[PDB]
């Protein structure tokens, strides 16, 4: 039971969907994101909301994982418990703000070396 | 013979008994017909095999029911004093399908109540496969009997040219026991009847003049004697070749004209000698299909019942005929009773109650 | 490329080149990278762009105590001169383009901390090495 | 479509086949239980038997 990602264009059938599964079989975990960040797949900036039914079965939670391969579904997170979980989640996003000012740097090299180049 | 198999969650147990009795709550003012039903049950505490089995179970009852229609292309093929509308319908049990249905219960002998589900879906697969092992078998058995039988009926077919002349040839005109003379059953067309007769004189030498006589009339030709010296017979065959004219040497002995004579009727005594026992298997193998059968639907209704609603064993079995043309009330009606309870906000999508298709 | 008739330079430049291919060879080594490595000395040289001794032998660039590893880390403070610090940050790189728990071994020992500086220490070939080898560090990240 | 309530009236259903599944398991465990007991007693006192009637 844990939110997932999708970018409430097909949530209100994604939910019906997940209703001729099993029709109101378990808790619907619930979240939404606004104005996220330009998309893997086409780069766009729809927003997120999500709707997730979740099995503790093994061969139910096989069948909602095939379920939500057959949509664009995004389920890696793997959350727990205890809150090593987050502070660990906490240590990764300073390393993302790392991450995001190489990237400015690197896009600065990048022009001044093309700028460079262009002169002759 | 269209009839559906509902299931009520069970609110309460006397409220969807009377939903299953009334006229009123019989759909379009008991112009169709809800019947009550009843069986014996078990208890499930995991849902997880219990789904892998309903799963499994949708592919059981199909291949089922693939088996028993292979059956009734069995029971067409073989037209054993039986007719596609006479005794299609076998009673099984002394009954047919409606009776049989509001009667139905938990066979006792193929499984005791406690027996686990799983297992009792086991017990039915192994049946089946035995039924359908018995199936491939007797059709072997009949598919050897019908090509020979056909086989049979083809040696007299044809004309005289290609057919079998075992009734045709006889020692009378056919000269055996003489190491001169030798017998040519020419085949004559009747439009060429005397004049073959005529040529036949003088076609080669050490010959009787004009023996040509008919033998047997076919409706184009004619088979025919001619009686000459065996050597005689080369120049003969030759000249008769030149001239367009045929000559069949079909040799005479009268013991296996005998013996195919004998075959023929001994293939249609181990004919009607398979068919009576096979009918009664048969009829045997219908009623234990259809009995296993819906034995197979009422065991994947109560999966589903136990999958869409709570832990008790709250649930009514019900059998319906539907109205003619009057099925879209029927089902909005049931939208009306159903639909709104289903949920607290509202085919293999949208679902709210559960009904089966049956057709024999 | 340009072919000549002169088949006598055509043997001469046969051999020449065969003998410094196993010159480089030659030159192309763990070994002497380890000796060069403990004696504080550094210069681009075959060794540094021999990538066999790059990919085959990075699992021997886990030498005992990862002392080697030690020299690369304690060489990312110590080293004042630019171009050392630049074959220091190249040969890192390199160690964490090829074996990722290499690359945490590397994280353990706090490398990251100070290559971060050199992607913003003053000389331009310093942020290039650092760049880069911090662009080989963010694979599975 | 399920309040608060329907949530945990489905929770209830879940803990309901839970019920019955750990009372599967004791029971089992327990059957064993008394199945090994038998078991190695017949096996003990077998040994035993063997020694004792070596020393007669």
């Amino acid at each position: 039971f844990v939110a997932g990602v999708i970018n409430r264009e097909r949530i209100p059938t994604f939910e019906r969907m997940l209703w001729r599964v099993c029709r109101g079989n378990v808790f619907l975990r619930q979240a939404e994101i606004e104005n996220p960040l330009e998309d893997p797949v086409t780069g766009d900036y729809v927003h997120k909301s999500v709707f997730i039914i979740f099995f503790q079965g093994d061969q139910l939670k096989n069948r909602v994982k095939k379920i939500c391969e057959g949509f664009r579904a995004s389920l890696y997170p793997c959350p727990e418990t205890p809150q090593e979980r987050k502070e660990m989640a906490s240590g990764v996003n300073t390393r993302i703000d790392d991450l995001q000012m190489v990237l400015n740097q690197t896009e600065d090299h990048r022009q001044r070396v093309l700028q460079a180049a262009a002169k002759n | 013979t269209e009839f559906w198999l509902i299931s009520a969650p069970g609110e309460k147990t006397c409220q969807q008994t009377w939903e299953k009795l009334h006229a009123a709550t019989t759909k379009n003012n008991n112009l169709a017909v809800s019947s009550k039903f009843n069986i014996p049950d078990l208890k499930v505490g995991t849902l997880d095999v219990l789904v892998g089995l309903s799963d499994e179970l949708a592919k059981l009852d199909a291949f089922v029911e693939g088996v028993v229609k292979k059956v009734a292309q069995y029971m067409a093929d073989v037209l054993e004093d039986s007719k596609d509308k006479v005794q299609e319908n076998l009673l099984a049990s002394g009954v047919d399908l409606v009776t049989y249905i509001t009667r139905f219960q938990w066979d006792m002998a193929k499984y005791p109540i406690k027996q686990s589900l799983k297992n009792i879906s086991e017990i039915i697969a192994k049946g089946v496969t035995q039924i359908d092992n018995d199936l491939k078998s007797r059709a072997s058995a009949y598919n050897n009997l019908k090509g020979n039988l056909q086989n049979l009926e083809r040696k007299n077919a044809g004309s005289l040219l290609t057919r079998s002349l075992a009734e045709i040839v006889k020692k009378d005109d056919f000269v055996l026991d003489s190491e001169y003379l030798v017998t040519l059953l020419v085949v004559v067309p009747k439009l060429n009847h005397n004049d073959w007769i005529k040529q036949y004189e003088t076609l080669a030498e050490m010959v009787v003049p004009r023996s040509s006589n008919v033998l047997s009339e076919d409706q184009d030709s004619y088979l025919c004697n001619v009686t000459l010296f065996r050597k005689a017979v080369d120049d003969f065959r030759h000249k008769a070749r030149e001239n367009k004219f045929i000559v069949r040497d079909f040799q005479y002995n009268e013991e296996e004209m005998k013996a195919d004579k004998e075959e023929m009727t001994r293939l249609s005594t181990d004919k009607k000698k398979q068919f009576g026992p096979l009918v009664r298997w048969l009829k045997v193998n219908f009623s234990e299909a259809f009995i296993a059968w819906i034995h197979i639907k009422a065991l994947r209704v109560f999966v589903e019942s136990v999958l869409r609603y709570g832990l008790p064993v709250n649930f009514q079995a019900m059998l319906l005929q539907p109205n003619k043309k009057s099925v879209k009330k029927l089902r909005e009606v049931l939208h009306e009773l159903y639909k709104h309870l289903d949920s607290s906000a509202a085919q293999q999508e949208y679902y709210p109650y559960v009904y089966y298709k049956i057709d024999c | 490329q340009q072919k000549y008739d002169d088949e006598d330079i055509s043997e001469d430049i046969k051999f020449l080149l065969e003998k410094l291919g196993e010159s480089v060879q030659d030159l192309s080594s763990f070994d002497e990278y380890s000796s060069e490595l403990k004696s504080g000395r550094l210069e681009w040289s075959p060794v540094h762009k021999s990538e066999k001794f790059w990919r085959e032998n990075a699992v021997r660039l886990n030498e005992k105590n990862y002392e080697l590893l030690k020299i690369l880390t304690k060489l990312l403070e110590v080293s004042d001169d630019p171009q050392v610090l630049a074959v220091a940050a190249h040969d890192v790189g390199e160690y964490v383009r090829h074996y990722p728990r290499g690359k945490r071994v590397i994280e353990q020992l706090g490398g990251k901390q100070l290559v971060m500086n050199h992607m913003h220490h003053e000389d331009q070939q310093v942020r290039y090495n650092a760049l880069l080898a911090v662009q080989k560090l963010m694979v599975h990240n | 479509a399920l309040s608060d309530a329907d949530v945990q009236k489905q929770i209830k259903h879940m803990m309901a086949f839970i019920e019955q599944e750990a009372n599967e398991k004791a029971e089992e465990i327990d059957a064993k239980a008394e199945e090994e007991f038998n078991i190695e007693k017949g096996r003990l006192v077998q040994t035993q038997r063997l020694k004792i009637m070596e020393y007669y």
